[PDB]
C-alpha cells in the first residue's frame, strides 16, 4: 500500500536515474529534466494526467 | 512532488 514502481516518462525509457518525481494521479515516478520538473512542486502530474508544455 | 533520486551510473549502490 504505497508502492506502485512505474517509470512513466515521456523519455519512453523505463530507467530509474536521476531525480525522479512521483505523477499525483497515476503514481508513476519520472525524470525531472524532461518534464521540467521543480521537485518542489506542490503536486507533480505526468502530459497524461494533465497536459504540459513539453520542449524536449 | 515527492521527489526520488536513484542515480545509477557510478554512485547507486550504498554499502
Ligand atoms: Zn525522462
Ligand atoms: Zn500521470
Amino acid at each position: 500500500s504505497g508502492g506502485r514502481d512505474v517509470i512513466r516518462c515521456i523519455c519512453g525509457l523505463y530507467k530509474d536515474e536521476g531525480l525522479m518525481i512521483q505523477c499525483d494521479k497515476c503514481m508513476v515516478w519520472q525524470h525531472c529534466d524532461c518534464m521540467g520538473v521543480n521537485t518542489d512542486v506542490e503536486h507533480y502530474l505526468c502530459e497524461q494526467c494533465d497536459p504540459r508544455p513539453v520542449d524536449r | 512532488a515527492r521527489t526520488k533520486q536513484t542515480a545509477r551510473k557510478s554512485t547507486g549502490g550504498k554499502a
